[PDB]
């Protein structure tokens, strides 16, 4: 019967603001401490902010103190999170969660989350390098932003033995990936191999010839 | 500031006992809590106050804590127990809520499989452009957990190492990749560089040399 549903997440640029809401039903929202917990894609859980039943007690993570503001409206059964000065690092799924009465069971029920993506509108095209060679060869698609890039080989005529790897998000905020293909070693001096890299966001397409 | 430390991964055969530890400096004076998060779902509390089960939680789940460590024990692992597990506690002041980094628990459900490892040196083009990247490509492994260490000649390399999270391949095995960024000078000045991939206690190392 208990239900927590959050909303307000979306795609925004750094510096901008977003307001998250959470609606609670099936229980007396007025009696419980409420929290926002966030989770970046592929990463762990991180407490964001908490607020007691009557708003008398409020806490923030140090990473968000001064930028985010939590509040609630007991009459409206709603928990809020006003998020100002958003940064790329704030990108996460944002969960609403409650404590049990007295806090004996912390985070004893959670919503399914609302997604917040913070991304610069600026774009950088990929530098494509050959990964030169019964034999494996490929392309390094280096230093681009944002996702996605798609890769084919020989204009898609070569699909057998192709493995394009999920990109790494580097500390620089830029992405890199590699696509490799397994080919006959005996066919290396004859066949020409070309990876077709497509980066729609920067309106760039690159065909790289891979030579031994 | 305050940290809770957990092993990144644990494997267990169905019906066997899995143990996930959580280490933290404030645990001698604070309770520990455990959360289970299955793929694509919100977390669920499975242990509170070191060792107590919330109503509805199966008795195969148990907990204990002593000094700076808390341990989650799952006695007789079921495949549905496969998930990420987070320990939770507050800092000493009690002002911050902190989770551990989480532990990926695999309950073995398909054939084990050592990773294939392909290492590429920096290309002439990139070097000729005053940059240098080593690419370590890691595929077809199960369970989906790996640790990657790098070596310059015989010495550990830690700076400039970037490594993805493993992804499920088309064949339900996992892939990952690790990149090492160097200056062209660093690359040409060592007899060799090595990528060391550790999977389920065993390690495969591929090495390359400037030649
Ligand atoms: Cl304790």
């Amino acid at each position: 019967e208990v239900q927590l549903v959050e909303s307000g997440g979306g795609l925004v640029q750094p510096g901008r603001s977003l307001r998250l809401s959470c609606a609670a039903s099936g229980f007396t929202f007025d009696d419980y401490a409420m929290h926002w917990v966030r989770q970046a894609p592929g990463k762990g859980l991180e407490w964001v902010s908490g607020i007691s039943w009557n708003s008398g007690s409020i806490g923030y993570a140090d990473s968000v103190k001064g930028r985010f503001t939590i509040s609630r409206d007991n009459a409206k059964n709603s928990l809020y999170l006003q998020m100002n000065s958003l940064r790329a690092e704030d990108t996460a799924l944002y969960y609403c969660a409650k404590d049990s009465p007295r806090g004996e069971l912390p985070f004893d029920y959670w919503g399914q989350g609302t997604l917040v993506t913070v991304s610069s509108a600026s774009t950088k095209g990929p530098s494509v390098f050959p990964l030169a060679p019964t034999a494996a060869l490929g392309c390094l698609v280096k230093d681009y932003f944002p996702e996605p890039v798609t890769v084919s080989w020989n204009s898609g005529a070569l699909t057998s033995g192709v493995h394009t790897f999920p990109a790494v998000l580097q500390s620089s905020g830029l992405y890199s990936l590699s696509s490799v293909v397994t080919v006959p070693s005996s066919s290396l001096g004859t066949q020409t191999y070309i990876c077709n890299v497509n980066h729609k966001p920067s309106n760039t397409k690159v065909d790289k010839r891979v030579e031994p | 500031s305050y940290e809770l430390t957990q092993p990144p991964s644990v494997s267990v055969s169905p019906g066997q006992t899995a143990r996930i530890t959580c280490s933290g400096d404030a645990l001698p004076k604070k309770y520990a809590y455990w959360y289970q998060q299955k793929s694509g779902q919100a977390p669920v509390l499975v242990i509170y106050e070191d060792s107590k089960r919330p109503s509805g939680i199966p008795e195969r789940f148990s907990g204990s804590s002593s000094g700076t460590m808390a341990t989650l024990t799952i006695s007789g692992a079921q495949v549905e127990d496969e998930a990420d597990y987070y320990c939770y506690s507050t800092d000493s002041s009690g002002n911050h809520r902190v989770f551990g980094g989480g532990t990926k628990l695999t309950v073995l459900g398909q054939p084990k499989a050592a990773p294939s490892v392909t290492l590429f040196p920096p290309s002439s083009e990139e070097l000729q452009a005053n940059k240098a990247t080593l690419v370590c490509l890691i595929s077809d492994f199960y369970p989906g957990a790996v640790t990657v260490a790098w070596k310059a000649d015989s010495s550990p390399v830690k700076a400039g190492v970037e490594t993805t999270t493993p992804s499920k391949q088309s064949n339900n095995k996992y892939a990952a990749s690790s990149y090492l960024s160097l200056t062209p000078e660093q690359w040409k000045s060592h007899r060799s560089y090595s990528c060391q991939v550790t999977h389920e206690g065993s390690t495969v190392e591929k090495t390359v040399a400037p030649t």
